C-alpha cells in the first residue's frame, strides 16, 4: 500500500513537496548514510504532519504509512527511513491511546494533535544529536589502560567511543582500514586517535587474522542491525568477526539505535549493494575490465550469533535481548511498510 | 658495529608486538663491501625493488647466482677449495640478507649448499670441485624445484573437476601454473582472483588468467564473505609449510583459508618440498617480515603514483605507527590438502618428508 | 586527600592486569568516624572477618541493621526526614565498603532503598516514614529473597530425578537448602563436594549434608577431571546473574561449569533475582574483588593453622606477588538453566526480568 | 611372560640381586618419578648384562623380556621402566643385526657384545643428565618479552625451559600450585623463577579460568606420554587445558622422551592412581571421613587433541609426529611386555 494509490504524482508535489524532492535525493543517494538519512526523514515528516489536514486518527496512520512505503523503495537498504517512520506511527497511536483515555477518564474527536506530534518528532531529532554524546561514556567501563583494540574504518560513534576513555585511561587501538570504501575516513581517524593519546596502528585489511592473536577486544560500528540481530556493515567486517571468534576475542558492536531495525534479512542478495568497481581496478587497465567480473560491494552481513555486546544509547544489551528493544519502540504492524 | 647492534637489536624487546621483527634494508650500493660478486649485487637490488619475486624463482636466480660465484671463485692455491669457500659464500649471504630477509626456499638451499661443500673429498682438484657443484645445484633445481612443480600441476589439476569455479589469491606462479595448464587440457571451470592492499599482487594473476582465456571475478578481499558463496575449491601456493602442517604464505592466505572452512570450500596447499621446514610457529608474529609502511600511504588503486596520502608523516607524528606483515601462518585445521610431489599428504605429514630427506 | 587518594587510583593502571582491582580494605575500628552506628561497626567486623558469610545473610543482616540505624535516626527540627537522611546513610555504606566491597545483593538493596526514600510522601510524619519504609524493608526480605529460596528450592528439586548424582562446588546456603529438601521429601540420589583452596569453603557443605545423612563426596578441585564421569547434574548458587546471561560466582565456578559441559552434564544455576545486574563482563577481570594473598602461604590443609611456607616473604621480594581472586564469569553457553523465583529461565532472559521489575513507574 | 616362569625367585635374588630390590622399592614407591626410575632402572640392566652369561640372542632377549614383564608388574603407571626396556632391546637386536651384517659382509651369536650393550646401556644414562639442557634451549623460539604464561606444579624440565629465557628474555609467568600433590614444590618453583627475573604470579588451581583471557601461552611438564599422543600430567592439569581450549590459548609440553610410551590407554581407571586422602581432608574431621568418600586423584589425562606443540630433546614436534618417534626409538613387538 503505497502513496500513489493515494495521490497522484503531481498533487504529491504540491501537498508536500520535500517528499518528492527527498525520493530524488534518496535514489541518486544524495542523501546517504543511515544518521543523514534518519535526521531529513523525520524533518520531512514534519512538514508532512504539518501540511496535511484530516479528521479521524486513521487516517494519518494510513496515510503517513504510505508515504513511508514509498520513502523505503527510494532506496530500502538505506534502513533509518523507516525507523523514524516506524517509530513515528507508534508515536501518535500512543499519543492517540493516551488522550483517548484521558479524555474518557475525564467523564462522569480533536485532531489539533498536529502540534504535539511535531513535538513528538523534534523529541526524537534531539534524541539523534544526542546519540555518541550518552554513548561515548560507556567505554569506561570497557576499555582499559594496556589493552589492544581493533576496529575497522570510519565509524565516528566508535570513534568517539574511544576518544573518550583516551583522556583519561592509555591504551592502544588498531585500524583496519575498510578499503575499498571506508579507506579515506578510516586513515583520518588514526590520525585522530593518534591525538588523543592512543597507540594507534593502521594496517592493511589483510593484516587482521596475524594481529588477533593478541587482541583484547574488537570493536565495530554498523550501518544498521536488521531483525534477527543479524548486522549490516560495511565492508570487511566479517574478516574481523571471523578471525575473533577463531581465538575466543571478544567482539563488541557500538551503535545507535536508529539503525536496529526488524525486517528480517529473508534473503542476503537483495540486502548488500554494490559501488563501482573504479574503487577496486583502475578504468585504464582496459584488457582486464573487459575480460573481467569486478565487484566492490559495501556492505557485509555478520550473523547475531557473533556478537558479544551491544554499547546502545540505552545501554549495554546482549543480541539474545534485541528484540525487547524493538517491541518496546516499534509496532509489529508497521514491519512491512 | 654488531658488537653494538647486536645490543641495539635486543633493546627492541618491548610493549609493541613488532618490536622484534626486524626492519634493517640496505636497498643501495653505498658503502657496499668489495667481498661481493656483481651478479650478487644485481640479485641483492632485485630482492629489494623487485615486488613480484615468486619464492621459487628466488631461490633458483640465487643459485644460478651462485654457481657465477663459484666458477670465477678462485681458490687461494695456500689452501685447498673445500677450506675458504662457504667463508666467501658466508660473506655474500651477510650481503644478500641485508637486502631482504632470507625466503625459506632459499635458506634451506644455502643450507643444503653448505653440506654438499663439507663432504667432497680432497682428492678432486678445484677445476674439479667447482664441475661437481655446479651438477648439483643444477640437480638440485631440477629435481626439487622444476620438475616438483610438473608433478603438483598435474597432480593438483586431477582434482579440479569441471563445473569447479576455484580461488586463488595474490599469483602464486605455482598456482598459476595449474589454472594455466587446468585450461589446456580442457577442463570446464572459473576462476575467482581475491587480491589485497598494499601491492594489488592479484592484478597480475588477472592478467595471466585473462591472457590465457580464462573466465575470472576480481574483487578484494574485504569482499570474501560476498564472494565465497560462489566458490567451489580453494588453491593456495605457500612460502613454506612448517612442521605443525600450518601454513607460511602472505598475508590473507588466512582468511581465504577460514572463510572457506566456514564455508564448507576445501583449501588445496600446493607447495615443494624444499618449502618445508622443521620450523614452528604458534602465531604469525613470531617469525615473520616486514614491509614498508609507507607502501599504506597510497590511498588509491594504483602502488607509486601521486596519491598525498593524510598519513604521509607518521615517521614523524607522534603515537601514530603504520605497519604490514607480508607472511601470516594458518593453523591446519582449515588446510585440507597438501599437494607435494610426493603427492597429496596430509599438511600434518610434512616433518615426515623432512625426516625423509635427512637420511643422508 | 580523596581526589590525592583519586590519582592514586589513576595511577593503578599499570602493565600488571589486576592494577585497578582495590585492594584497599579497613578491618579494625582504628580512626572511625563518629556517624557510624554500632550495629554497622559489628556488621563490617562480620564483612571483613567472617568468610562463609553467603551473599544473602548479607543482605538481610544489612536490611535489619539497616532498620535500626533509621529506627534511631533523628532528623534536624528544621529539616524533614526525606531531606538528610540518605546523607547520613550514604555516610554509613562508605564505612561498609571499606571493610569489604559490596556484593551485588547488598548494592541493589542500596539502589531500592535510596529509591523509597526519594518518593516518600513529605506530608507525613517521622514515626509515619519510619514505620513505613521498616516494612518496606521487611517485605523485601519477604519477597526478593526468603519466599524466592522457597520457590527456587521447591522448584529445583522439580528435576531431581531418582539415581542422580549431584555435583556441588563450595557452599551455597541456597544449593544446600535444595539438598536437604531433596532429602526430606524422599528422592533418592548423592551429592559431589567440590572445594578448592585457599579457605576450603566446601568442607561446610560438606558437614551440612553429612548431618542430614545425604551420600557426599569430597574432591579438591584438581579432581574436576576424574570426578565428573560420576556425575550427572551440577547445581551452582551465583553471587549474581549478568545481563548477557553469565553467570557470578566464585573462583572455580568457571571451571565447573567447563569441565561438565565437556562431558555433557547440565549446569543449572540457582540464583535469586534481586542479585540480577544490568552490568556485563566480557572477561573475569575488569569487575572482581580480591583476597589476602597471604591466605594461600599457610600451604597446609588448613588456614588458621599457623604452619608456614615458602612464600611468606612473598610482600619482601620483587618480582614475586601472591593473588586470588574470589569470582569469575561464566559464559551463558555453559549455563543450562538459571532458576529465579519466575520459574527455570534461560540465563539469557534476565535483563528482561530485571526491565520487568523496572515497572514501578 | 614373566621371570618368575623362567627364574625361582631365590635364583632371580641370587643371580640378579638389585631386580629384586628395585622391584620393592618400586611396589613401596621408594623410587618414585619418571626420571629416578629411569635411570635405577637402567642401572639395574646393566648390572643384568654383567652377570648374565648366555649363548644365543634368543635365550638373551627373552630374559630381559622376562624381568621387564616382572619390572612392570611392579608399579606399572610409571611407564618410564618399560620405556627404558625397550629402548635397550631394540638396541640389542640392532646392535646384533649390525655385526652379523659385518661378519657376512667380512666373509666375501657371539656373547662379546656384554661391554658394548653396557657401552651403549651408559650411552642412555649420559642422555638422560642432558634433557633439560637440551630442552632448556628451544625457549627462546618460543618465548618472547611481556608475554605471560602459565604453568602448573613442580617440573624441572619447565622451570629450566624458562629460566634459560630470563637470562635475556623479560616477561612474567603465572603459576597455579598443583594441589595437593604438587604444592610444595611449585611455590619453591616460584621463589625460583622470581630470583632470575620472571614477574610470577601464584595462584590457586581455582583461578586458571579467571585470568586464561589474558595469557599467550600455556606451558606444561607431564608425566608420560602415551601411545595415542595423550599425555599423563600430575593432578589438576586438565583444569588449565580445557581453559586454554576455551580460550583458543596455544598448549605447550615440554618434555624429555623417556617419559613417551607406546602403551594404548584403553582404560583411563587403571591408569590414574590415587594416593592417600590425607593431603585433601585431614584426619581429625572424624565425622566426615567416617560419612564421606575421600579420594586424592595423582595423575591427570588429557586427551592429545589439546596439545599444540612437543618440546623434546629430539626438537619441536607435533603430536601427530609422535609416532614416528616411537618407530624411530623403540619396537612394535615389545609394546606388551
Amino acid at each position: 500500500g503505497p502513496i500513489s494509490e493515494f495521490m497522484s504524482t503531481i498533487n504529491v508535489e504540491h501537498t508536500y513537496p520535500a517528499v518528492s524532492s527527498l525520493i530524488a535525493d534518496l535514489k541518486s543517494r544524495k542523501v546517504q548514510g543511515p544518521f543523514a538519512v534518519a535526521v531529513e526523514t523525520a524533518l520531512v515528516m514534519r512538514q508532512v504532519i504539518s501540511q496535511t489536514r484530516w479528521s479521524t486518527v486513521d487516517q494519518l496512520i494510513d496515510t503517513v504509512r504510505a508515504v513511508g512505503s514509498t520513502l523505503v523503495k527510494a532506496q530500502p537498504t538505506e534502513f533509518s527511513c523507516g525507523n523514524i517512520i516506524r517509530r513515528i506511527l507508534r508515536l501518535i497511536r500512543e499519543e492517540y491511546q493516551e488522550l483517548l483515555k484521558t479524555a474518557d477518564e475525564n467523564e462522569k474527536g480533536g485532531m489539533d494533535m498536529r502540534a504535539v506530534i511535531i513535538s513528538g518528532i523534534q523529541d526524537v531529532i534531539d534524541e539523534l544529536d544526542k546519540i555518541n554524546t550518552d554513548i561515548e561514556v560507556q567505554s569506561m567501563d570497557h576499555l582499559h589502560s594496556n589493552e589492544i583494540i581493533l576496529t575497522q574504518g570510519c565509524s565516528k560513534t566508535v570513534e568517539a567511543f574511544l576518544r573518550f576513555a583516551a583522556k583519561k585511561r592509555k591504551f592502544s587501538v588498531i585500524v583496519a582500514e575498510g578499503f575499498p570504501n571506508n579507506q579515506k575516513g578510516s586513515h583520518a581517524m588514526a590520525k585522530r586517535l593518534a591525538q588523543a593519546g592512543i597507540d594507534t596502528t593502521v594496517i592493511s585489511d589483510a593484516t587482521i587474522f596475524a594481529i588477533m592473536s593478541r587482541v583484547n577486544k574488537v570493536i565495530l560500528g554498523t550501518h544498521a542491525i536488521l531483525g534477527n540481530g543479524g548486522l549490516v556493515t560495511y565492508s570487511g567486517a566479517q574478516l574481523v568477526a571471523q578471525a575473533a571468534r577463531h581465538h575466543a576475542t571478544p567482539v563488541v558492536v557500538c551503535s545507535g539505535i536508529y539503525k536496529l531495525s526488524p525486517v528480517y534479512p529473508y534473503d542476503l542478495e537483495s540486502i548488500i549493494q554494490l559501488s563501482s568497481p573504479d574503487k577496486i581496478m583502475s578504468f585504464n587497465e582496459g584488457d582486464l575490465i573487459s575480460r573481467a567480473e569486478i565487484l566492490n560491494p559495501y556492505y557485509d552481513y555478520i550473523p547475531p550469533d557473533l556478537v558479544d555486546l551491544f554499547i546502545t544509547n540505552l545501554g549495554g544489551y546482549p543480541p539474545s535481548y534485541l528484540y525487547r528493544i524493538m517491541n518496546d519502540t516499534y509496532d509489529a504492524s508497521d514491519t512491512i511498510l | 658495529d654488531a658488537n653494538l647492534q647486536e645490543k641495539k637489536i635486543f633493546e627492541e624487546k618491548q610493549v609493541s608486538i613488532f618490536s622484534h621483527l626486524d626492519w634493517r634494508r640496505r636497498r643501495t650500493t653505498e658503502n657496499i663491501p668489495k667481498d661481493i660478486h656483481p651478479a650478487v649485487i644485481r640479485l641483492g637490488l632485485k630482492l629489494a625493488n623487485y615486488k613480484i619475486f615468486g619464492s621459487n624463482q628466488r631461490c633458483i636466480d640465487l643459485l644460478k647466482t651462485f654457481k657465477i660465484v663459484i666458477q670465477d671463485y678462485q681458490t687461494p692455491y695456500g689452501t685447498t677449495l673445500s677450506r675458504h669457500l662457504t667463508t666467501h659464500i658466508n660473506s655474500q649471504i651477510a650481503y644478500l640478507v641485508s637486502t631482504r630477509p632470507l625466503s625459506i626456499s632459499m635458506g634451506n638451499a644455502i643450507r643444503f649448499l653448505k653440506l654438499e661443500i663439507s663432504v667432497l673429498d680432497i682428492d678432486l682438484t678445484d677445476d674439479e670441485g667447482k664441475e661437481l657443484l655446479l651438477e648439483k645445484i643444477d640437480s638440485y633445481i631440477r629435481d626439487r624445484i622444476i620438475i616438483a612443480g610438473q608433478v603438483i600441476v598435474q597432480a593438483a589439476t586431477e582434482k579440479i573437476q569441471d563445473g569447479d569455479v576455484i580461488l586463488t589469491y595474490l599469483h602464486s606462479s605455482t598456482v598459476n601454473d595449474v589454472l594455466i595448464h587446468a585450461k589446456n587440457v580442457g577442463k570446464k571451470f572459473r576462476v575467482v582472483v581475491v587480491d589485497s592492499r598494499p601491492e594489488f599482487e592479484g592484478r597480475v594473476c588477472l592478467k595471466l588468467l585473462t591472457e590465457h582465456g580464462i573466465e575470472c571475478t576480481y574483487v578484494m578481499i574485504s569482499a570474501l564473505s560476498y564472494i565465497m558463496q560462489e566458490v567451489t575449491k580453494i588453491f593456495l601456493g605457500g612460502h613454506a609449510m612448517l612442521s605443525n602442517g600450518a601454513l607460511y604464505s602472505r598475508a590473507g592466505t588466512s582468511l581465504i583459508s577460514l572463510l572457506g572452512h566456514e564455508s564448507n570450500v576445501p583449501v588445496i596447499a600446493c607447495c615443494e618440498s624444499y618449502k618445508f621446514t622443521e620450523r614452528i610457529q604458534l602465531d604469525s608474529l613470531v617469525y615473520n617480515e616486514l614491509a614498508p609502511g609507507d607502501q599504506l600511504v597510497n590511498m588509491g588503486v594504483d602502488d607509486f603514483e601521486e596519491k598525498p596520502g593524510v598519513l604521509a608523516n607518521w615517521k614523524s607524528v607522534k603515537n601514530l605507527k603504520l605497519l604490514s606483515l607480508k607472511y601470516d601462518v594458518t593453523p591446519p585445521r582449515l588446510i585440507t590438502v597438501c599437494v607435494c610431489e610426493m603427492g597429496l599428504l596430509p599438511s600434518t605429514s610434512v616433518p615426515a618428508i623432512i625426516n625423509e630427506f635427512k637420511q643422508v
